[PDB]
């Protein structure tokens, strides 16, 4: 859907101006009108899967920077693994074996 | 695997010195470069527009490509500086290039500076909070060998790694003539603090400052540094690395609407005698009597005129008033009102800010343990309005600090190793209830609650209210307060009140409030008849002080003078009047005088 | 809201609940930025000294 | 008799649904009897706007949009008890010309003393004075 | 665990009711993708009809009073002081558009034996 974003804004946004004509990614944010289901009903089942729930925020984080697309360099071999997409959420890192 | 040719950098370096080039034009790049090497500098400043005029996909290619382009760039200008002048292009290992002019997307502010940012030219505006000291960097490091006979060079730039043996193990020792330093100094930036929402957090940016630019910023210093935004070494951390900083003026100006404008000349024009006493009913009318207070707060607000002399001297235009009275007066209604009505103000407690306190002090890091010289909320005031309550509850340390910025409106630290001379010119309206309320018209007003009689020299003006059980005022009191109880909005049925939301005759505030910024941008100046008419009424004063507040003396002159130059303000007149001194001496006289 | 023992708050608490209940806001001052907590909550306080 | 959840929706419903106003006739009778206790004095504008706001919330109860002289009344009645539970805990307190007066007693006695600390303390407390009066004492010589 | 990066970060501040819709996920934490704020606010006629019954009584202050807190022992006067409270004042909006609070606090001083840690619960 993103992509479909992308490339839709893109052609009807064609004639950008010169500087402008360098395409930027699109937060295709959502939102529904269904009912939110209660943070009590959440199991495992819906890992993975689309879920809609209310609540009250506690606490929030400074507004930091994430990695999505790296690229790393082997340090004697100068072997380089250009582009590489770092999965959204959570997470850490992933190191080639060699 | 060694480089041979870059022909974009080829060509992208011939397209720079082209445009550095500046003989078969108007020379002004040509004489730019003389008067840098004449200035004996290394740093040139450019405008991105006229890049964009001569190449406009260079420009483009620049913007978007910050680091690799600037590079060509300071190759090209170092090159051009050596055909202007080997001996001096000599003198400089290196040169460097100072961006400037109109940047459409890139020209952010920290709130706005997003990620998406990265490796862009970026001219990020905004205000100085935290700046650590000049420290001498090394990026490239000479070294000896002795045994081998032989010399070694390493360069770190964005690269334990110290290196002290040859690969044979041979000792080095470094020849600290060739090796390379610079200065080097990290501050950081925030969003001007009148224009961000109060639901939003900070957003801090670093900035990295080398050669020239370091001690080219102070904390609580309005700037616009233009730079290359980057990540940092490992998730990561990002910091702006600087390509020329400037401190834009801290007045600004009322930009808006020319229909505020037009409003505010028409309303002006209204009524110029009255538009002082109507903004006053207007100012804080949730609030009844205190009249005089409010007019005092108009003229806190707008404010006298700086004046500096040929010894240096810098005297303050900034207006200090005190209030007194006992609890469960507005007295904190009333800075609530100034809050939401100046244009540039911040609130404080009598505590102050957390840790850095009223005014700056030296924390560190904790982090790498780095000392960091961080702005005080009082820094931050300049050239502003800052309003304190429980003023009485002020630590002794602070007690003592006021006076220098009271005084000369800048403050100086030299702990820890640590110097620096920030400004503090702010116009300050404190506010203290009495020590076990019940005031009484006997003893001093520092008695009441103790301020050595200093501070109260320092204060413009001083205003007691006091908690008298008058029936008929109380009732004026009263009546007034159930009659906002019982106001209602118009579109409303008496039902519900209003909703539980997450956000946050009469003029209006917003109106009000541009219409002081534009009055503060005036620049009153003194009529020799109201000079001569305050002069008689200063030297009437004195005769008054005969009888037995403070007595009148020299700043209750100066008091009085900015009070006048405020009211001239308040009707846009370009010059003082009677009408502004005369309002200023009664006010005066109602202060000291019941 | 309610409070066993108010008079036993934290220092940092005593400080925070005056803005609170004069103002129905937790402000949190971060330099020069001051972010503002709304919190219009009726308070049941209790205490023996 | 009436349940904890129902009690907690109708607490709930009243709330979003009612915000009381103060009609005229109940706003002048308090004004008026602000102004006897005022003479008779204690009260305080803040004590003005607290009995509005519980005025406000007994007509909230019957969902009145407005507040009636007759719930003044009974908000006042409440108050009037919570101003005698509030002189006998100003007298418990002493938080007022009489810790005025003392205070300065403390003032000039101390004076006339000098111009260990724990015996001092001791001392002016059995003098029939605070501890609290002395530690304020204290506190305001040293600011001083 | 909510995770905001793009511009869905940073909209939202500690303390607000909102709605999130986002992707259940574990390392036990939630990939928000979309945020809705409670800006303003957030009834079956049985129960409307029930709460104008029971204000409509004229000794709704009353029994709202003794119904309360049965369970308690020695309370006359602050069961309708705990009542007033929880209906609370009216959050009036100024004519100038500053805003006074609608809350009432109350302080219950005296004896830590009395069963209040009850009454609070
Ligand atoms: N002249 C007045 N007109 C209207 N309200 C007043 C007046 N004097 C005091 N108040 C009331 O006092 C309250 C604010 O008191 P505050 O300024 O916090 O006390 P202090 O500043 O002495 O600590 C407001 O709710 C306001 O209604
Ligand atoms: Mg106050």
């Amino acid at each position: 859907l993103e992509e479909a974003a992308k490339e839709v804004a893109d052609e009807v946004t064609r004639p950008r101006p010169s500087g402008e004509e360098v395409l930027q990614d699109i937060q295709v944010m959502l939102k529904s009108d269904a009912s939110p289901s209660s943070i009590r009903s959440l199991k495992s089942d819906m890992m993975s899967h689309l879920v809609k729930i209310p609540g009250i925020i506690i606490a929030a984080s400074a507004v930091r920077a994430k990695a999505t697309r790296i690229s790393i360099q082997c340090r004697s071999c100068r072997n380089t693994l250009t582009n590489i997409a770092m999965r959204p959420g959570l997470e850490g890192y992933a190191l080639p074996r060699k | 695997t060694v480089v041979l040719d870059d022909v974009e950098l080829r060509e992208a370096q011939r397209d720079y010195l082209d445009f550095l080039d500046d003989e078969e034009d108007q020379g002004i790049y040509q004489s730019k470069v003389r008067e840098l090497i004449s200035d004996n500098q290394y740093r040139l400043i450019v405008n991105v527009n006229d890049l964009r005029r001569k190449n406009e996909k260079r420009a483009n290619r620049l913007l978007n490509n910050a680091f690799e382009e600037l590079v060509a760039f300071q190759r090209a200008l170092k090159d051009f500086v050596a055909s202007i002048d080997a001996t001096y292009a000599k003198q400089y290992e290196e040169f460097y290039v100072g961006l400037e002019g109109s940047f459409g997307s890139k020209h952010v502010s920290p709130r706005t500076l997003t990620s998406c940012f990265l490796s862009c030219v970026v001219c990020v505006e905004g205000i100085v909070t935290k700046c650590s000291l000049v420290r001498p960097k090394v990026v490239r490091s000479v070294h000896y060998c002795p045994a081998t006979k032989k010399t070694i060079e390493r360069r770190y730039s964005d690269l334990s790694v110290y290196p002290t043996k040859d690969e044979e193990n041979n000792p080095l020792e470094t020849e600290y003539g060739l090796s390379v330093y610079k200065d080097h100094q990290t501050i950081t930036i925030q969003e001007m603090p009148e224009k961000a929402p109060a639901g939003q957090l900070p957003r801090s940016v670093d900035v990295i400052l080398d050669d020239d630019l370091v001690d080219k910023a102070k904390p609580g210093d309005r700037v616009q540094v233009v730079g290359t935004y980057r990540c940092l070494p490992g998730t990561f951390r990002t910091v702006l690395i600087a390509c020329n900083v400037k401190q834009m003026s801290k007045d600004a100006q009322p930009s808006f609407s020319a229909e505020d404008i037009a409003k505010i000349k028409k309303f002006s024009k209204t009524r110029s005698k009255d538009i002082f006493d109507q903004l006053a009913k207007s100012l804080a009318p949730s609030i009844h009597g205190h009249d005089y207070v409010k007019k005092a707060i108009l003229c806190l607000l707008l404010g006298g005129v700086e004046r500096d002399l040929e010894n240096g001297s810098h005297i303050r235009g900034d207006i200090n008033i005190l209030l007194i009275g006992d609890p469960s007066v507005a007295k904190s209604q009333l800075l609530r009102y100034v809050l939401c009505t100046a244009p540039r103000a911040i609130p404080t407690t009598g505590r102050g800010s957390s840790g850095v306190g009223l005014t700056a002090a030296v924390t560190t890091d904790q982090e790498t343990g780095e000392r960091r010289l961080e702005a005080g909320a009082m820094v931050l005031a300049d050239r502003g309005v800052v309003c304190i309550d429980e003023f009485d509850k002020m630590s002794d340390m602070d007690r003592t600090a006021i006076h220098e910025v009271m005084e000369q409106g800048r403050v100086t630290i030299a702990k820890a190793g640590i110097h620096a001379r920030l400004n503090a010119r702010c116009s300050v309206l404190a506010a203290a209830n009495p020590v076990y309320g019940r005031y009484d018209q006997y003893k001093t007003p520092m008695e009441n609650i103790g301020l050595q009689d200093s501070l109260l020299s320092r204060f413009d003006l001083l205003f007691i209210m006091l908690d008298q059980m008058d029936p008929e005022q109380d009732r004026e009191i009263s009546d007034h307060v159930l009659r906002m109880h019982r106001y209602r909005a118009p579109g409303e049925q008496d039902g519900d009140a209003m909703p539980l939301g997450s956000a946050v005759k009469m003029v209006s505030a917003a109106f009000m409030k541009k219409y002081i910024h534009v009055a503060k941008i005036i620049k009153p100046v003194l009529t020799q008849e109201s000079a001569t008419y305050i002069a008689e009424e200063y030297s009437r004063l004195r005769s008054q002080d005969s009888m037995s507040t403070s007595p009148v003396t020299a700043r209750t002159l100066e008091t009085l003078i900015r009070l006048a130059t405020a009211h001239a303000k308040a009707r846009m007149s370009k010059t003082v009047d009677l009408q502004d001194a005369e309002e200023a001496v009664e006010l005066v006289q109602y202060a000291y005088f019941k | 809201v309610c409070i066993d023992e108010f008079d036993k708050m934290r220092e940092d608490d005593r400080v925070a609940i005056h803005e609170a209940m004069e103002q129905q806001t937790i402000s949190i001052a971060k330099a020069g930025i001051t972010t503002t907590l709304n919190s219009r909550c009726s308070v049941l306080a209790a205490a023996n000294s | 008799e009436i349940d904890l959840a129902k009690l907690k929706k109708f607490i709930a419903y009243c709330r979003v649904k009612c915000g009381p106003r103060l009609s005229a006739e109940a706003a002048e009778k308090l004004k008026n009897r602000y102004i006897i206790m005022r003479s008779g004095a204690p009260i305080t504008v803040r004590q003005l706007e607290a009995i509005v706001r519980i005025a406000e919330a007994l007509s909230k109860m019957k969902l009145q949009p407005f507040a009636t002289e007759a719930d003044v009344e009974e908000a006042l009645r409440l108050f009037q008890v919570s101003t005698l539970d509030a002189a006998l805990s100003g007298t418990l307190s002493g938080v007022s010309q009489e810790d005025q007066e003392m205070l300065s007693r403390i003032e000039k006695q101390l004076k006339r003393r000098f111009a260990s600390e724990h015996s001092i303390i001791k001392d002016f407390t059995k003098q029939k004075y605070p501890e609290h009066a002395i530690h304020k004492v204290l506190q305001l010589m040293l600011r001083r | 665990q909510l995770y905001c990066d793009r511009y869905l970060c940073d909209k939202v501040v500690p303390g607000n009711r909102v709605t999130i819709m986002g992707i259940y996920s574990i390392k036990s934490y939630i990939r928000v993708l979309g945020i809705q704020v409670d800006t303003d606010g957030s009834v079956s006629p049985q129960e409307e009809e029930e709460f104008r019954r029971l204000a409509a009584l004229p000794n709704v202050y009353e029994v709202i009073s003794k119904s309360i807190a049965p369970s308690i022992f020695g309370g006359t006067d602050m069961k309708k002081a705990i009542a007033c409270l929880l209906f609370g004042g009216s959050r009036k909006r100024l004519p100038d558009g500053l805003t006074r609070r609608g809350d009432i606090n109350l302080l219950m001083l005296g004896d830590p034996g009395t069963a209040k840690s009850q009454l609070l619960k």
